[PDB]
RNA sequence: AAGCUCGUAUCAGUUUUAUGAGGUAAAGCGAAUGAUUAGAGGUUCCGGGGUCUUGACCUAUUCUCAAACUUUAAAUAUGUAAGAAGUCCUUGUUACUUAAUUGAACGUGGACAUUUGAAUGAAGAGCUUUUAGUGGGCCAUUUUUGGUAAGC
RNA sequence: GAGAACAGAAAUCUCCAGUAGAACAAAAGGGUAAAAGCCCCCUUGAUUUUGAUUUUCAGUGUGAAUACAAACCAUGAAAGU
RNA sequence: GGUUGCGGCCAUAUCUACCAGAAAGCACCGUUUCCCGUCCGAUCAACUGUAGUUAAGCUGGUAAGAGCCUGACCGAGUAGUGUAGUGGGUGACCAUACGCGAAACUCAGGUGCUGCAAUCU
């Protein structure tokens, strides 16, 4: 009555080689596709393999909730053709897929943007997932309240009329 | 008992050769031991063997040692 | 060379116990302590502040001073061949009520009220300690307790 | 888990571990300089549920904290507040109360009355010439979050203007902005007074209507407009310093048939007997 | 053990005196037991002394 | 050595009663950390040969250890207390403290005698001035470091 | 540990478990989890005047440290520090 | 007796897996004009108690449960140790005399108690 399953939120991740026009280029796209200013993140530690150091600034990412959420998620679901593997859904009932470009969404080519990745990742849950967040009184979602690979593997065909490998 | 005679002469001090009342490694009396046998209390893993006790959840000691 | 530090040799003494780190429950913090207490030491190792040297540790002394978050205690040393009147100023995390002398008010306020009750009836009142006394004399009975003869056992090795 | 691991394990305080006492805060609010012996430090704890307010004056001792007096904001209908029990002008009511409350029973209400004329003006309780000084408490919000606006300064404005001592700045209530360092009084009152829920009604009415039914429908049920609830605030406010003295709710039933009730649904443990008589069933079973 | 027997007046050999017999007193006895022999006196031995 | 102030007075290389402190001896490793023997049952789209072995881990066990490891934890040594400078009742002082004569400290006045607050002892207790020599040590039982050992 | 285009043992993103097995300029030992760790905001008390106390100790000095008094400040809604 | 606010001792209170919960309370939950804070009204802030739900939190119970606590002439007066001898033994070490006295192990029982204020078949 109370446990229907619902999203969280979608988070959108781009993970660039390196920093610099680059990364801001990537940027730009998450400013119209999703409305809302991303954030970049830097590297922990160094390699001198991938080509990154300390702090280098060589990723950026935006998270969405609410609706909006649903109508990217929508959008995202055209390229794999509502058809995801058995893998892509975690043991704790989330579920996330990546794509290679983004002007198949329907975005402009603009040269001066160029073609690049996303990856989408999708956390479910269900209604009084505040217990853990709250500050005061914070606590744990029961056993049978939590959400598993199955249900959401469920879940996720009952709508948008998927398959699963 | 030869075998660990002929062993003494390689430690110096003095040792002594007595013959132990328990079965095998195990700490137990020779006629204890084949009372708990008898009664399916033992089980064996590798070269050693498990116990039953009183302790413990049911479902975990009824799997284990079925013939008791 | 050597090492005379002021917390040298201290690895055991201030550490805290057992499944008992953390923050100090808050009686500690509510006791109150008045100019002629007696108190021991027992340093606290979470509070780096007000800490006592280590030769107080286990000590015991009077209260002379109360200041904000700290009282001041007298200590006497033996230096030498003489005694020595220490002061130290420590926190009251680091100090405990003590209960040598609470028991003895007790006895105190027991000594009157017996004192008093004999004083109009009987002479002698008797409020002096003794110690342990030489049994009396009694008789044992072996009704359904008759003497069970012991002999030493036999020697064996069961290893 | 391990056995080691539970073993080792070191479980904190139980108010700790159930996430409502912040230990840290509570050694600082209730630690007393030791050379003023057994004089009493009181708190005014004020905590925020759903649909509630509470307001309570504690101070500590070693069997346990010990309250002195005592409010809460579901008594407000018997003043005229009937509505909102959990806005900002619910928190300014409910710390008067406690204020007024309080100095009665203590017997300094006739000193320090406060102020009646309240405009949104920053103010201490000053001190009277060769008499008693003002009763002092210090403000206890728990775990609740520092913010300029929220409700629990609201309470803490209440209980100042109530002739209560409490130390305060004036940056934490609404009506301040950072660029300068001044408060705006019109804006303080506004909210004391419930202006922000007056133009919200006021605007909400003339954007859409089905939202102002489902809301403030309560309102529309017992006739009350957006421009009469700044009377019954008002009201309220004479009405506390009338008969600030605590009355409570009469039982309808008494102590012990409640407890007769509720042993009904509580389930009990088992003797040792049959819990091994339970291991030997499921053995045979 | 020297303290012990300054206390009970024993400062040469072959001296003697009575001691009550208390908790507070047996334990004397212990601290000084290799270097005295001590005994239950009887009302003979008491007079002639 | 010279004494001085006093003389029942408090003291004690001691025990007892009450109440503290400690991390050594021992003990422990299917308790943490670090060493360490043996198999057994599982686990790989994630080591490597080979169509099934050897390593890695995980689970329940097993043999043996620690001056610079430890949950537990002695014996012997060690702090304080056992009253007149004490306990109880009433109420005087203050610029300190309290919302407040509230509290804190120091007092006035009244009551309680030496089975007056455990044991034993007490060539009396307390105190001051001044100055000599000495400032190479060594041996024994027990504890113990370096060293094969030493009358080291 | 389970998940996500390039992406692999180690790039970034998500969830679960996690008594500290991390971190705290340095040697080592203590101490610490709504913190003493990480990030952010505001600051100069790393200030003025002289005493008492602890450690080494002759109860000298030096070094270091502890608790107050009288001022003047910083921070916070505040108790406080 | 149930519940809430503030606590005291800080596992008999923790952990794992299940089950139950009348009334009130608590909670989840609804909304974004205003104060306020964010990449995101998720956290934080404000507004309504209205649209809903006991699903979770929460409380209680169950388990030859893990852990924890208490006790025992359980192990054990064992290990260790103060004191003594012109005691034993080449030695290593050991026995006896007067005293003190463990830990592991085994077994049994237990699974929060309680102070202040308010409220409820
Ligand atoms: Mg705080
Ligand atoms: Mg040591
Ligand atoms: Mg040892
Ligand atoms: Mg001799």
């Amino acid at each position: 009555p109370m446990r229907d399953l619902k999203i969280e939120k979608l988070v959108l991740n781009i993970s660039v080689g390196e920093s610099g026009d680059r990364l801001t280029r990537a940027s730009k796209v998450l400013e119209q596709l999703s409305g809302q200013t991303p954030v970049q993140s830097k590297a922990r530690y160094t390699v001198r393999t991938f080509g990154i150091r300390r702090n280098e600034k060589i990723a950026v990412h935006v998270t969405v909730r609410g609706p909006k959420a649903e109508e990217i998620l929508e959008r995202g679901l055209k390229v794999k053709e509502y058809q995801l593997r058995d893998r892509n859904f975690s043991a704790t009932g989330n579920f996330g897929f990546g794509i290679d470009e983004h002007i198949d969404l329907g975005i402009k080519y603009d040269p001066s943007i160029g073609i690049f990745g996303m990856d989408f990742y999708v956390v479910m849950n269900r209604p009084g997932a505040r217990v853990t967040r709250r500050k005061r009184c914070k606590g744990t979602v029961g056993n049978s309240h939590k959400t598993t690979k199955e249900d959401t593997v469920s879940w996720f065909k009952q709508k948008y009329d998927a398959d699963v490998l | 008992v030869e075998g660990l005679r002929r062993a003494r002469y390689k430690f110096p001090g003095q040792q002594k050769i007595i013959l132990s009342k328990k079965w095998g490694f195990t700490n137990l009396d020779r006629p204890e031991y084949l009372k708990k046998r008898e009664a399916g209390e033992v089980k064996d893993d590798g070269a050693f063997v498990k116990f039953l006790s009183k302790k413990g959840s049911l479902e975990n000691n009824i799997r284990e040692f079925p013939e008791y | 060379g050597k090492s005379h530090g002021y917390r040298s040799r201290t690895r055991y003494m201030f550490q805290r116990d057992f499944r008992k780190h953390g923050a100090v429950h808050l009686s500690t913090y509510l006791k109150v302590y008045k100019v002629g207490d007696i108190v021991d030491i027992k340093a606290n190792g979470s509070i780096q502040k007000g800490m006592p040297h280590k030769f107080y540790q286990g000590k015991t002394g009077v209260v002379y001073n109360v200041t904000k978050s700290s009282v001041g205690v007298i200590i006497n040393k033996m230096v030498g061949n003489r005694y020595l009147e220490k002061r130290l100023n420590l926190r009251v995390e680091h100090i405990k009520h003590s209960k040598c002398r609470q028991e003895f008010l007790e006895r105190v306020k027991a000594n009157a009220a017996k004192r008093a009750e004999a004083k109009a009836q009987g002479v002698a009142v008797q409020l002096k300690r003794q110690p342990a006394q030489p049994r009396e004399s009694r008789i044992v009975s072996t009704e359904g307790n008759v003497p069970q003869t012991l002999a030493p056992v036999p020697y064996e090795t069961f290893i | 888990k391990s056995s080691a691991y539970s073993s080792r394990f070191q479980t904190p305080f139980r108010r700790r571990r159930e996430g409502k006492t912040d230990y840290y805060q509570r050694k600082r609010l209730v630690t007393q300089h030791k050379a003023k012996y057994n004089t009493p430090k009181y708190r005014l704890v004020v905590r925020f549920t759903n649909k509630d307010i509470i307001c309570q004056i504690i101070s500590s001792t070693i069997t346990g904290d010990v309250v002195l007096a005592a409010a809460y904001s579901h008594e407000l209908p018997r003043y005229g507040i009937t509505h909102g029990l959990t806005n900002w002008a619910a928190a300014y009511a409910t710390g008067l109360l406690i204020a007024r409350r309080t100095l009665q029973k203590l017997g300094l209400d006739e000193t320090y009355k406060g102020v009646e004329e309240v405009e949104g003006e920053y103010e201490l309780t000053e001190a009277v010439e060769d008499g008693p000084r003002p009763f002092k408490v210090f403000l206890d919000i728990g775990l609740q979050r520092t913010t300029t606006g929220a409700r629990v300064f609201g309470a803490l404005k209440g209980a100042s203007d109530g002739g209560l001592y409490v130390p305060h700045s004036e940056n934490r209530f609404p009506g301040w902005d950072f660029e300068t360092e001044e408060i705006d009084p019109e804006l303080l009152r506004s909210y004391i007074f419930g202006g922000h829920v007056s133009q919200y009604m006021e605007e909400l009415a003339d954007d859409d209507e089905e939202r102002f039914s489902e809301l403030f429908k309560g309102y529309l049920a017992d006739d009350i407009d957006a421009d009469s609830l700044e009377d019954i605030y008002t009201s309220a406010h004479e009405a506390i310093r009338a008969d600030p003295a605590f009355k409570p709710t009469e039982k309808k039933f008494t102590k012990e048939q409640y407890a007769a009730e509720s042993k009904k649904y509580r389930q009990t443990k088992l003797s040792k007997e049959e819990r091994a008589a339970r291991v030997a069933a499921k053995i045979a079973a | 053990p020297r303290k012990v027997l300054q206390l009970l007046r024993l400062t040469r050999i072959n001296s003697g005196t009575f001691v009550k017999v208390t908790k507070a007193t047996l334990e004397l006895l212990k601290l000084i037991e290799p270097y005295v022999a001590y005994g239950y006196p009887s009302y003979s031995t008491i007079r002639q002394l």
